[PDB]
């Protein structure tokens, strides 16, 4: 019912970060977990998710870069973010809905993490 | 208001039904999530389980009347049921136990079910006016237990796992037994004739032997639904042949086929309507988040509210006809909610499902509350066996029908599942409306035959 997100942070363009979502009392195994993100001045948008039985869903602009996966031993869901780009900068939230569906809007999900800042800098080393 | 044994029976039935509906509410999800069945496998296996649970009820009344006694068979049934619930809880350690465990619940239910009502019937002098009220309260007792179980068992299963949920089903039976034993003193002169002679150990052994054989046969049939199909087909065609060879029974037959349609629809609540709630309904009502599996509790909820009112408030074939129109409207409401009142993300308001369940429960109060009760007004043993058989066939058919809504585990978009549910629920509602119309047309002829 309360999800703990961890693993945000600051990274340079082209880098990687891993987010993790863990639940307290309820076993996360019965939940589709969707990752949402809110960039400055826009609404929360669905990024990626996994349902209770390994079905996956992705926003178009993150295919081939993000992977959602689930560790049913640790009762944790992970969002592995590779080839990061500045416009991936946002507050990221995990959200959980019972069952096999990953609806696209925040209103489809009852349980929400608090949000983790992810920042991707255009920083590159000097040539 | 009522004799003292009424209250014992009220609470024994409440707790037994709590155990049973604790299982029913979570079983299809248990199949899908815990055993990894596809939704199709889960739906047909649930249909087979429910078919056995219902078809075997005929045995326990005979055992109570003629072999061991009503009160003795209450004790035996409760013990076998508790064993079954604890075995289901053990099946999480030993998955290979699951079917045997379900078979034990089925047989325990078969031994138990008819006997509390029979006992309650003997708590009143023969034309006591309070009987009607007492049996309505008896029905509410069933639905109070069911309401609690269907509400809470998914929540418990989510927070503590299936082992705890099933052990709590067992515990509910244990306390049913304890209240019976503690109040055993209230029913000293109440029972069937074998209750008052010493127990025949010959007959007890025949009942235990047959029970164990039946537990294994049930396990096999639930594991192999494709031959459970042929068993019930040949049994149905054969008992149909022998009913047709042997005009008030004609009324019993036609009402029985209509009841078949009703039970086919009732079977959707733990399967296709359950997964429709999971996949295409918002999981929040009046601002509270809920487990969508708990939506099944709307059936006993509405029954609990409506049974007094409708007890306070044509005759036989028309009451059946009205119930069929109600069921039709329940499924047409489900289809309409999905076709026209869903979100852009494919989710519909839970108030639509509240109303679906109201319609289905009114159908129940008109049909099944009043089925073999006034099929008993048209009639013997052959028709009791055939009644429970046909209702078993209905549950197998209901599982098959539910498979048309089965969703592969890789689908995650509600807009893909919504048209499957709406197409199937709409077709169910239209077929049931047609059945209701043919029923309406025959109501006058039926009502003549009953004279
Ligand atoms: C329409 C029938 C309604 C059924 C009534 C539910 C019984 C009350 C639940 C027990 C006490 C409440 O305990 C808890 O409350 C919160 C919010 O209220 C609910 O919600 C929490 O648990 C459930 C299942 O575990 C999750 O699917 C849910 O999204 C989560 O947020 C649950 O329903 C219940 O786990
Ligand atoms: C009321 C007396 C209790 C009788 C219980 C006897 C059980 C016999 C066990 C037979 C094993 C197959
Ligand atoms: C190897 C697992 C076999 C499980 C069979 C369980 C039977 C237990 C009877 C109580
Ligand atoms: C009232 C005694 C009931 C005996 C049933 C026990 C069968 C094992
Ligand atoms: C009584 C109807 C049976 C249908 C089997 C396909």
């Amino acid at each position: 019912v309360q999800l703990v997100e961890s693993g945000g942070g600051l990274v340079q363009a082209g880098g990687s970060l891993r987010l993790s979502c863990a639940a307290s009392g309820p076993t996360l195994s019965n939940y589709a977990v969707g990752w949402f993100r809110q960039a400055p001045g826009k609404e929360r948008e669905f990024v990626a998710g996994i349902n209770w039985s390994s079905g996956l869903r992705y926003k178009d602009v993150v295919k081939g870069r993000f992977t959602v996966s689930r560790d049913n031993v640790k009762d944790t869901v992970y969002l592995q973010m590779n080839s990061l780009k500045p416009e991936d900068t946002a507050v990221y939230y995990c959200a959980a809905r019972f069952g096999g569906m990953l609806p696209l809007q925040p209103s489809g999900y009852a349980n929400w993490g608090q949000g983790t800042q992810v920042t991707v800098s255009s920083h590159h080393h000097h040539h | 208001q009522q004799p003292r044994p009424f209250f014992m029976i009220f609470f024994v039935e409440l707790w037994e039904r709590f155990g049973y509906y604790g299982v029913q509410g979570v079983l299809a999800v248990f199949f899908v999530k815990q055993l990894g069945f596809s939704q199709e496998q889960a739906f047909v296996t649930f249909g087979a389980f429910a078919a056995l649970v219902y078809g075997l009820i005929s045995i326990g009344g005979y055992v109570g009347d003629h072999l061991l006694g009503t009160k003795r068979t209450i004790v035996l049934g409760a013990l076998v049921l508790a064993i079954g619930y604890f075995m289901t809880g053990m099946s999480l350690l030993k998955p290979d136990l699951i079917f045997i465990a379900l078979g034990t619940i089925a047989v325990g239910n078969g031994l138990f079910k008819a006997n509390p009502a029979s006992l309650l019937s003997k708590c009143y002098p023969p034309k006591d006016p309070r009987l009607d009220g007492a049996f309505t309260l008896f029905y509410m007792s069933i639905n109070i237990g069911s309401l609690i179980a269907l509400s809470l068992a998914p929540v418990i299963a989510d927070r503590f796992g299936y082992s705890v949920t099933y052990n709590l089903c067992g515990a509910g039976l244990i306390i049913a037994l304890l209240v019976y034993i503690a109040c055993r003193g209230m029913v000293k002169d109440i029972g069937s004739e074998p209750d008052f002679r010493p127990m025949s150990f010959s007959k007890l052994l025949y009942v235990l032997l047959g029970s164990v054989v039946m537990i294994f046969v049930c396990a096999w049939l639930m594991h192999n639904v494709e031959v459970a199909n042929l068993v019930l087909i040949v049994l149905s065609i054969v008992v149909t042949i022998i009913f047709f060879r042997q005009n008030k029974m004609f009324v019993a037959f036609v009402l029985m086929l209509e009841a078949v349609v009703f039970y086919i629809l009732y079977a959707q609540m733990p399967t296709s309507l359950n997964f429709f709630a999971i996949n295409n309904v918002h999981h929040e009502i009046l601002g509270f988040s809920i487990n969508p599996v708990s939506f099944q509790a709307l059936n006993p909820f509405w029954v609990v509210l409506a049974s007094p009112i409708l007890a306070g408030i044509l005759s036989m074939p028309m009451k059946f006809t009205l119930g069929m129109f109600m069921c039709s409207l329940g499924f047409l409401t489900a289809a309409a909610a999905g076709m026209w009142f869903a979100d852009a993300q494919g989710l519909t308001s839970p108030w639509f499902i509240v109303l679906v369940y109201l319609f289905q429960s009114l159908g129940e109060l008109f049909i099944s509350a009043l089925g073999l009760a006034m099929i008993a007004a048209l009639v013997m043993g052959f028709i009791l066996g055939m009644w429970f058989l046909t209702q078993a066939a209905a549950f197998l058919l209901g599982g098959y029908v539910a498979t048309f809504t089965a969703v592969p585990d890789n689908i995650t978009d509600p807009l893909e599942t919504l048209p499957v549910y709406t197409n199937v629920f709409g077709k169910i509602g239209l077929v049931t409306l047609g059945v209701a119309v043919v029923m309406l047309l025959m109501v006058p002829w039926l009502k003549r035959m009953i004279a």
